[PDB]
């Protein structure tokens, strides 16, 4: 891009050369998403915020998504960590090198940390759509000493 | 391969080239370069232009017996086409990147070296010959035969000498 | 005319010998599918990896001595006029060489250089043997690479059902790679010395000492 | 890496090779080449079959002392594979080729060169010693210290008659 | 290019390097391999740590003139990514292959070759010098004209010494 | 499963070859060998051989080439075993690899304790 012809540039092939394509352009926006933390419920309908489980795996259940990625932060180290997550799958219908279409898929990324310790942050920036249908949560609970 | 020897002299202004490799078979019009060679050592050419996709054409006819070469070099630190998230990915450059790939390990194959090359460790010949050498210059330069066979030449004339002189001393 | 060089020309068996296809392997029974990069981004990449480094000398140790492959037998030294000397790279453990006509001597291995107990020095100029360069045995620590293709089997799958105990927590999964790699292993370790053989005579001093008198 | 030699000594007729890479080591049953030394330059053998997965049967048994030694040759001008518009991206074709782009600089590595090869500029070994070459035959073929050698004691030797003979002469 | 050289005196204990590419311009730690000049021999160091991105850090200061050289050897057998089809296909590792594959041919510009190399084909230069090269000691090492100019030097003295017996011989 | 305990089944091992080692040094073992012992017949001395990768070494030699261990009049002489593909093989051997490597692909995959059980 050029600021003061205002003219985009491109090198990249768009097929015939001897005709005239249209195409869009527009400033962009990102997309953020917190999920809640998750805290075991009993069948008894009651709560134990100390008790807390030890999050494994989380399963993304997706229906239409472009590259994205998912920061990893934590409150009392505060290191941070970023899980890059690509539409691109070996063997799938959407591998073609013409273009990626929309497909359904799920992506799992790891925590590694308590639940109520640390938060994960879905961060998208892609002209495509990004819809998220479900969040599964899998790890590990160990109950020391049984609620009242 | 790359390079093309070409002996164009008298009259013609216009040479055509063939590469190996995929229709014009450079990357870029950057890539094409030209040397010509004096008689004694090669040195860039001047006033030369890129006609089209191929052949170049100079502004004035090449004098009697010039002889030049047309060599293709590309940039060797940097890869063709680096990628970016949520880009696609189209088929000039990945089948370029491939191309840039095996076009720079061709350069080498033709014994095309950078400037500033000299090897760090002691190569091993493997019982095998050095050819046309031409005499050196300096200490430090090697030697082809040609100076010893004149060296032990030189030598066999002052024994010569070494024999006559000597001899004349013997009937005395 | 014949057909053997054509069809099994197109024949692959495809063995394993890269890292990488080992943390692939690591990264089955557990979910999610290997990851195509040594580096990647995702986190249980390196932790596979952190794994296939640390069980490395556990496994080559043994218990004790290694395989034929850790042996290293006599070595020289020399120590410099600087003081003591520096033991290469990363050693398992160091030995003394055992000739005739050598004293018992205390050698002791910490950072890097080596340390004598019984001198107290850390430099040890006067214990050197006469004309000898300190002959003394030891015991490398081969990478991952430049391995048999058994080995690399053997410490994969045991890194696996550390990696599956630490990750996750299923006895059905746990039981049968800690069952299935101690198998491998002692496949493994019957041909250590069904290889460089030994016997009851020759070896043993005083066995060779009674088999040369009397005969 | 890309070459393996093997010396057969009667009755064999079996040789095996291992060329560097994950698996076998070469895409295509093509890419083997067979020859022969023959005592002065290395000609291509003649018979050999594949009879193993990088093993080759002879139709004869070799010559005791006959050294031989195998090589993998690659493709130095095309890309194993393209990519065109509308097609499943094959996983298996992007592996053969970054396979075919890497065999090609073992090839390279292991000093591997094409016929006519030459290097078209001055190399420099930075201080760095020639070893194993023996006397050179043309006078443009460069000579070591053997050839030095036997000059110098050459020399002595005119040197040491030049003093018997002029020494009796003193005499007189 | 991927060699760096650098030069220690004082209580200086961190040095840096800078080598061509994106970002730090290497793919792995493993890569980084560091030597010391002994002033005779290719002599490995020890006792280096990996402080910084680009840097360095001895644990003692190095000595008057000391001379070190931080390279960068990359995996000289597989490539650096692996694609199968089914897994987690990320742009990073096409994007970090290409730059693997394009380093491994890096350092093979800069001049370095794996131990045991020999180049077993007869090798041409197409007229040119070779340079820079020290005497040889054994009969296999190629020789300069150093000592050629020694050897004319010494049979111009045994000549010349010859003359004046001849001489004062016909002064008698 | 080739390889099984030890030195593997009938077909995969192979008797004495001939390396004769270059020169300039050690001798390359070809693709992959599970194992590989120094030939045991009389009148030769026992000298260890070890594979690193690829090519093999010398611990007592301490050096990377072999050179110096070629022996009396006879270049060098070894026992290995080749690892053979899937395909032509025996055939009893191509349904035992199938039911070992399924059984374990039971307990990759949720499988019921009936299957794994029969299976093992």
């Amino acid at each position: 891009y050029d600021a003061n012809t205002r003219i985009l540039s491109t090198k990249y092939g768009l097929g015939d050369t001897s005709q005239i394509w249209a195409a869009k352009v527009g400033q962009m926006y990102k997309v953020e998403f917190v999920p809640t933390d998750v805290i075991i419920r009993d069948s008894q309908d009651r709560v134990s915020y100390q008790d807390v489980p030890v999050i494994g795996l989380v399963h993304l259940n997706l229906d239409r998504y472009p590259d994205f990625t998912v920061e990893i932060t934590n409150r009392k180290s505060g290191a941070v960590r970023v899980a890059k997550a690509s539409n691109r799958v070996g063997g799938a219908r959407n591998n073609v090198v013409g273009y990626v279409k929309p497909t359904s898929g799920t992506f799992s990324f790891p925590l590694r940390a308590l639940s109520t310790d640390v938060e994960y942050r879905i961060i998208s920036i892609s002209p495509h759509t990004f819809q998220l249908r479900d969040i599964e949560w899998s790890g590990s609970y160990n109950p020391t000493r049984k609620r009242v | 391969y790359s390079y093309v020897e070409r002996t164009g002299d008298g009259v013609a202004t216009t040479f055509n080239f063939a590469f190996t490799g995929k229709g014009k078979g450079y990357l870029l019009a950057n890539q094409i370069y030209v040397e010509r060679w004096d008689g004694a050592s090669w040195q860039s050419a001047t006033g030369w232009s890129l006609s089209g996709t191929n052949q170049i054409t100079f502004l004035t006819p090449l004098a009697n017996g010039q002889v030049i070469r047309i060599r293709r070099i590309a940039g060797k630190d940097y890869p063709f086409a680096q990628f970016e998230p949520g880009v696609m990915l189209d088929m000039a450059s990945l089948n370029n990147t491939f191309i840039h790939l095996l076009e720079i390990t061709q350069e080498l194959l033709d014994g095309f070296y950078p400037d500033g090359f000299y090897l760090k460790q002691d190569l091993n010949m493997g019982w095998n010959k050095i050819v046309n050498l031409m005499p050196g210059t300096d200490g430090g330069h090697a030697v082809n035969k040609t100076q010893l066979d004149t060296l032990s030449s030189h030598v066999d004339d002052v024994d010569q000498k070494h024999t006559i002189w000597n001899d004349r001393q013997d009937q005395q | 005319q014949s057909d053997t060089p054509s069809i099994m020309a197109e024949s692959q068996f495809n063995s394993l010998s890269t890292k990488l296809d080992a943390v692939n392997l690591c990264m089955r029974a557990i979910g999610r599918s290997g990851v195509d990069n040594l580096t990647s981004g995702d986190l249980d990449a390196e932790d596979a990896d952190t794994m296939i480094d640390i069980v490395s000398q556990r496994l080559q140790y043994n218990d004790g001595k290694g395989w034929w492959f850790n042996r290293e037998p006599r070595w020289s030294f020399a120590p410099d006029s600087n003081g003591e000397v520096v033991l290469p790279n990363n050693t398992l453990q160091v030995l003394q060489a055992y000739t005739l006509n050598t004293r018992k001597i205390d050698i002791t291995i910490r950072a890097g250089r080596l340390y004598s107990t019984t001198l107290h020095s850390f430099d040890v100029s006067p214990l050197v043997g006469p004309d000898g360069f300190i002959w003394l045995d030891l015991m490398l620590m081969l990478p991952f690479e430049h391995m048999p293709l058994n080995v690399l089997q053997a410490i994969a799958y045991q890194a696996a059902a550390e990696f599956i105990v630490s990750k996750d927590a299923d006895q059905t999964k746990l039981q049968m790679h800690m069952q299935m790699a101690a198998n491998l292993h002692t496949g493994m370790q019957v041909e250590e010395s069904k290889q460089n053989r030994l016997n009851m005579l020759v070896h043993n001093p005083t066995q060779r000492n009674f088999g040369i008198m009397a005969g």
